[PDB]
RNA sequence: AACGACCGUAUAGUACGAGAGGAACUACGGUUGGUGGCCACUGGUGUACCGGUUGUUCGAGAGAGCACGUGCCGGGUAGCC
RNA sequence: CCGAGUGGCUUGCUACCUCGAUGUCGGUUCCCUCCAUCCUGCCCGUGCAGAAGCGGGCAAGGGUGAGGUUGUUCGCCUAUU
RNA sequence: AGUCGGGUGAGAACCCCGACGGCCUAAUGGAUAAGGGUUCCUCAGCACUGCUGAUCAGCUGAGGGUUAGCCGGUCCUAAGUCUCACCGCAACUCGACUGAGACGAAAUGGGAAACAGGUUAAUAUUCCUGUGCCAUCAUGCAGUGAAAGUUGACGCCCUGGGGUCGAUCACGCCGGGCAUCGCCCGGUCGAACCGUCCAACUCCGUGGAAGCCGUAAUGGCAGGAAGCGGACGAACGGCGGCAUAGGGAAACGUGAUUCAACCUGGGGCCCAUGAAAAGACGAGCAUGAUGUCCGUACCGAGAACCGACACAGGUGUCCAUGGCGGCGAAAGCCAAGGCCUGUCGGGAGCAACCAACGUUAGGGAAUUCGGCAAGUUAGUCCCGUACCUUCGGAAGAAGGGAUGCCUGCUCCGGAACGGAGCAGGUCGCAGUGACUCGGAAGCUCGGACUGUCUAGUAACAACAUAGGUGACCGCAAAUCCGCAAGGACUCGUACGGUCACUGAAUCCUGCCCAGUGCAGGUAUCUGAACACCUCGUACAAGAGGACGAAGGACCUGUCAACGGCGGGGGUCUUAAGGUAGCGUAGUACCUUGCCGCAUCAGUAGCGGCUUGCAUGAAUGGAUUAACCAGAGCUUCACUGUCCCAACGUUGGGCCCGGUGAACUGUACAUUCCAGUGCGGAGUCUGGAGACACCCAGGGGGAAGCAAAGACCCUAUGGAGCUUUACUGCAGGCUGUCGCUGAGGACUCUCACUCCGGGAGGAGGACACCGAUAGCCGGGC
RNA sequence: CGUGGAAGUCUGUUAGAGUUGGUGUCCUACAAUACCCUCUCGUGAUCUAUGUGUAGGGGUGAAAGGCCCAUCGAGUCCGGC
């Protein structure tokens, strides 16, 4: 995780930085498919390593509380 | 660094060079413009009154 | 004394401009003479230098390929449409008029025709409020009430990278790379650091401000410098 | 110029 | 300045003194600082020399070169100190 | 207390000398000197029994060392003398 | 870094041959870019140049020398540049935009095509021999396809597979070397091109896995895994030709390991997204013709470049795979290749003195501002490891042990000429035996960290930084550049970017709006010009009035805005009256404060107290792990820093041949002690001393040489900087006039503006622009 | 336990970059900023070649009034003179 950072930058950076990069790195349920591949790609882009779906999505997540809004209405 | 003599090394690049109008060395071949004869820059040719003493 | 930095800025040399050269698109919206017939097959999804977030590329039926705003959700494969009869779903581009009040939008037009404006930065969003005959009432993401000709096209969802603000840069390095793709002289020297003759601050045995920091309107650039026509200074009171 | 000549 | 000064012993547990305490002349031994000289002795050096030994090169052996002006290690004559 | 002086280390005063520059403080090294003498020699007095001192006289031959804080000079401190 | 012979010559230490001895190993070798410009080769010379000499030469003189369809240029496009047009400007050789065109890459961007040998005093993928290839066109045959697509064409980190050269190992052959042995060295060749082979990736069929397949790792699958079959498909690689070509005195090998080049995959990262165009492919074959123009010598550096020099400086790319060594592109040593030109020599055991340096007994920082300088430690393995801590770190903490050779072996692996161990034997004072190679620990201060800086006395605590906070702005914006035409921000849009302050984390950040600043409001007061009203004037100047914009008065908001946080008494100034903390501070005058630690002794250091001359909260306060060529202090270790100096080594110094400056010089001058003098005299005065000349020395004096004193003052000197100094100038805000139109509040559309491809939409007599007036106005 | 191989990460005269001490050598120098040893960085806010842009009250400046051809609190040249 924050590992990388040795003794460097202090608690907060490092502790946000791992939390926001593990969450970055968990399963994510694919949109198209079901199954939990999808990957990051970049800033702000996703893809599923199963179907190959990319699609844009949150910059450290796929989803972003303000995008699960739009569905709704 | 000394700005002087150790600086001096590294000057290799060329510039000024004879002028195809005027035939003075002063033809910036990086620039395309005669600093002699304004070449380059100026149809007419390159002449100020400052060239001389005011009344001469 | 000498021109401040604000004032070498202006003149818009290199070191003050955006790399311009390695930006992709002026993202836009598209031009339909009517009908709404338009309509496009996301082919991809980049990354676009000039916002930190990305853009999709699209193809459209009349074999026009661009690179469009991209909301959030928007992936390849999908098919966006552009007109006032679109439909109403996340990628979509129509007039203020045709979209429902309460709906998410993105990159809105100020005049309609101009191509979107407002709302446009990784996962902001407008607001639209109100309908109209006349005027669609839209909330900027900056929380101000808009009011627009809801003839002005826009795009429905939220722009995409949302959250690209939550992580810090942690190390100037990280800093430096990303200015390095915008118009912006940095790292940043404060004026209280310099010489008189550079700034209304410098000067001094010890660093601290020669004047109050507020600044008046009125006053002359190369002396604007510190807290511009502050209301109020401060977090009390 | 600077203390000692002519440091 | 070619010499300056100090400690110790005998004098004497004496003169003196209630006691406590406690000298001197003189003769001795030594120390310190200074001075001039010298090298038997001790010590240093001693890239004179002899030996051990690492790397490498001359095929091995033998015998050598280089490793900063001896590769390092051990011993060390004269002389100079 | 008051009065009379010598010195030219301190400080102050003056503005004579140098502003076409006479290189700073402290330290260091190396040489000569002064006496208003700390020790050493020879002496006087003693509130000088002795021992240890206290004060003074002649006297500049020799000596007057090592360290802790401090850039310090100065000074404070330690153990030797 | 030379030495002995010898050569040439009028002349030889340094020109040439040989031998012996050395030096250079990412360079002192090889190929080159820029730059130089004939320095290249040859012959003849020595007046010049060459740190001495010269027969030599980058010198002088005269000749000669650079050969390309397939190496570069040329072509393309990059940041960006110019030209024309348009517009601006008093104007231009000026100026931003827009439109069109052109320019912009010689090592090192993209790119049609060449290899091998031979040759000259000097060129060479250029000439010659052999062989091959590309393009265009022409003719003939085929072909009617033909433009969609592909390619050119791409970041950073890790990594697998294919694989050549090289290197090494085994054995054979050819040639050499060595001489107790049987070893050691070199060689054992052969291209472009043509043909052919194909692993990886992708896909297809078959198959039918519900747990298997697979990797260095990640991974894969009923949306179809393994296996089998197949389509597409790689090398500068293999293989065949090329080649009874070439090359070699000869032999003119075969296998292997590790494998640069080259080929092809997998994984990971981005608040960073990693060129473009020409061109190629797509799209056959034969024969013939054509392929012009420019560069090509040489140097590429301790003598051919820049630095005034044959300058110890500076100056890009490729050779990173030669051997031993070892982790290594490290040291040390040695090849290939280069060199003895980092170009003056000869002589003295060669003194003093100086530069680099070795070794010094006993002591061991006593030296000193300070351990400055030097020294100690050191490689690898095993054991073991404190406080503190942001849990990462601290940490190689510290501390202890081991370490060679020789004999025979074991384990890992396909194997290495890879690695890890075992038993026995054995030498030395010493086994990382040289070389390479940390001294260690603690306390306090500062800045969080990596980073930045005064080119040439400052590397620091200064700047930056992430992080924290405030300010401005909805884009026809805020901010900024331009005289204008116009422009940066901006292919951007509040998760933005402008303007500032603070400066990681951690606990926190009190009180004050009185003054100043900024901003909002405002009955009333003050507030310019035009128009308007009165007076005045046959008109006019002029005087007064009415209305009143911004602004000010006044009011309010605001301190993470400038800044403030006391005296007195049990409020006063002027708003408040110092909260948490910290405290004799890098802030404390008094001061070496007092007490304690530590030492024989401690103006130091650390801790406590602390009334703080004159601490204190983003002018950030406290505190803090890690980090540091930062400041202070303590300990162990170590030592010529010191007691106290000695001896030694090399280069000078000294003598000799040759070369050969400069600084400085009013004159006189063998001085010394005193005195005098404008008070700091070799020269005046009195005495003393004093025969001349020369060598070496360390520098006492010549207020020594070098610099018209920086300090200080003065001059109605200069400049940079500041401000509520004087005066002005930009700029911003605001009223008014013109553009400007119809019906103190209001409608419209037609100028004008803006959005829109257009149709048309928004806006609208405002705004913009021109003119003027008031206010703000160290930005100048 | 292994695999993996992150990092403005560590050691490092790899290349390359930098410039702390010696206040050494030099100081009519080899040199108008050099030499030697010592020392810092060395996968990144890295170093570097070439091409290109910014011009003088203007640039450029992680800010030292640093730099803009040995020239900088306002470059250089000529002119005013
Ligand atoms: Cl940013
Ligand atoms: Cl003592
Ligand atoms: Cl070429
Ligand atoms: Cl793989
Ligand atoms: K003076
Ligand atoms: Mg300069
Ligand atoms: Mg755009
Ligand atoms: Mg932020
Ligand atoms: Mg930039
Ligand atoms: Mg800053
Ligand atoms: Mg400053
Ligand atoms: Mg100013
Ligand atoms: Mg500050
Ligand atoms: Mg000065
Ligand atoms: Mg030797
Ligand atoms: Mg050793
Ligand atoms: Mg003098
Ligand atoms: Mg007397
Ligand atoms: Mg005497
Ligand atoms: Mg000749
Ligand atoms: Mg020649
Ligand atoms: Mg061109
Ligand atoms: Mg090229
Ligand atoms: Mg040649
Ligand atoms: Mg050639
Ligand atoms: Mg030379
Ligand atoms: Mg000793
Ligand atoms: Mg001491
Ligand atoms: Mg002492
Ligand atoms: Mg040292
Ligand atoms: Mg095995
Ligand atoms: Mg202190
Ligand atoms: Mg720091
Ligand atoms: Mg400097
Ligand atoms: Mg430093
Ligand atoms: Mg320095
Ligand atoms: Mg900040
Ligand atoms: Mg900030
Ligand atoms: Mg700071
Ligand atoms: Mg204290
Ligand atoms: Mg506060
Ligand atoms: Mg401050
Ligand atoms: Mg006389
Ligand atoms: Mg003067
Ligand atoms: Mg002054
Ligand atoms: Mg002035
Ligand atoms: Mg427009
Ligand atoms: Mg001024
Ligand atoms: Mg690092
Ligand atoms: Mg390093
Ligand atoms: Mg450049
Ligand atoms: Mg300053
Ligand atoms: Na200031
Ligand atoms: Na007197
Ligand atoms: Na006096
Ligand atoms: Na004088
Ligand atoms: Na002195
Ligand atoms: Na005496
Ligand atoms: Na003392
Ligand atoms: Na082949
Ligand atoms: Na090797
Ligand atoms: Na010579
Ligand atoms: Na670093
Ligand atoms: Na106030
Ligand atoms: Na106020
Ligand atoms: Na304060
Ligand atoms: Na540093
Ligand atoms: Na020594
Ligand atoms: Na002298
Ligand atoms: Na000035
Ligand atoms: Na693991
Ligand atoms: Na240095
Ligand atoms: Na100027
Ligand atoms: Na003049």
């Amino acid at each position: 995780r924050s590992g990388r950072f040795g003794a460097r930058y202090g608690r907060v950076s490092r502790r946000r930085v791992a939390e926001i990069e593990s969450e970055m790195n968990e399963d994510h349920a694919c949109p198209n498919c079901g199954e939990d591949r999808v990957d990051r790609q970049g800033t702000g882009i996703w893809q599923c390593s199963y179907c190959d779906y990319k699609f844009t999505g949150g910059s450290y997540k796929p989803e972003t509380p303000g995008g699960k809004t739009v569905r709704r209405s | 660094t000394g700005a002087g003599t150790p600086s001096q090394g590294k000057k290799n690049t060329t510039t000024h060079t004879k002028c195809r109008r005027c035939g003075e060395k002063s033809y910036h071949t990086k620039k395309k413009v005669c600093s002699s004869c304004g070449f380059g820059k100026s149809a007419k040719r390159r002449d100020y009154e400052w060239q001389s003493k005011a009344g001469e | 004394g000498r021109r401040i930095q604000g004032q070498r800025r202006g003149r818009g040399t290199s070191t003050f401009r955006a790399p311009s050269h390695r930006y992709k698109a002026d993202l836009e919206h598209r031009k339909v003479e009517d009908g709404d017939v338009i309509a496009g097959t996301v082919v991809d999804i980049e990354h676009d230098p000039a916002r930190s977030a990305p853009v999709a590329a699209v193809e459209f039926e009349d074999g026009d390929r661009r690179l469009i705003l991209a909301p959030e959700g928007v992936g390849v494969g999908d098919e966006l449409q552009v007109g006032v009869s679109a439909e109403i779903a996340p990628g979509n581009t129509l007039p203020l008029a045709e979209i429902p009040e309460g709906v998410p939008v993105c990159n809105v037009e100020s005049s309609p025709g101009d191509g979107g404006k407002f709302a446009r930065a990784s996962g902001v969003n407008a607001q639209l409020l109100t309908h109209d005959r006349n005027v669609a009432v839209v909330k900027l993401p900056s929380g101000e009430m808009k009011r627009l000709d809801p003839q002005c096209r826009a795009t429905i969802g939220v722009v995409a990278g949302g959250g690209r603000t939550d992580k810090p840069f942690v190390k100037a390095g990280n800093k430096h790379h990303k200015m390095k793709a915008r118009g912006t002289k940095w790292p940043n020297v404060r004026g209280v650091a310099m010489n008189a003759v550079d700034h209304p601050f410098g000067g001094g045995g010890r660093q601290h401000p020669g004047k109050p920091k507020s600044i008046s309107r009125n006053a002359p650039p190369g002396r604007k410098v510190g807290d511009i026509a502050s209301k109020r200074t401060g977090r009390g009171g | 110029x600077t203390x000692p000549f002519x440091x």
